[PDB]
């Protein structure tokens, strides 16, 4: 429905799906194809 | 917390002459009518 980007989808999976899947019966390692959100401080050296 | 998510444990029991499985069915029906973003699970004695 065009509401969530590639990045929004990756965060939702990382923060709501991955952990429970990684503790599921018979599941070994679990690789996220994407990244969870973090607070990004994008610094500007001119203003700095 | 339960399975990595914020939770609240709720204990109870079946009324006289009612099976535990019958008592649990009602808790599931009542739990379905709760607000958005609220799920449930069974643990301990109810799990096994």
């Amino acid at each position: 429905d065009g509401t969530m980007t590639q990045e929004d989808i990756s965060d939702y999976v990382a923060a709501n799906m991955k952990d429970a899947i990684s503790r599921t019966s018979g599941v070994g390692d679990v690789q996220l194809f994407g990244s969870q959100y973090a607070m990004r401080i994008w610094m500007n050296p001119n203003e700095l | 917390r339960y399975n990595g998510l914020p939770s609240m444990e709720i204990l109870g029991q079946a009324a006289p002459g009612k099976s535990t499985g019958e008592a649990m069915e009602l808790m599931e029906q009542l739990a379905s009518k709760l607000p958005t973003g609220v799920g449930y699970d069974w643990t301990g004695m109810s799990y096994q």
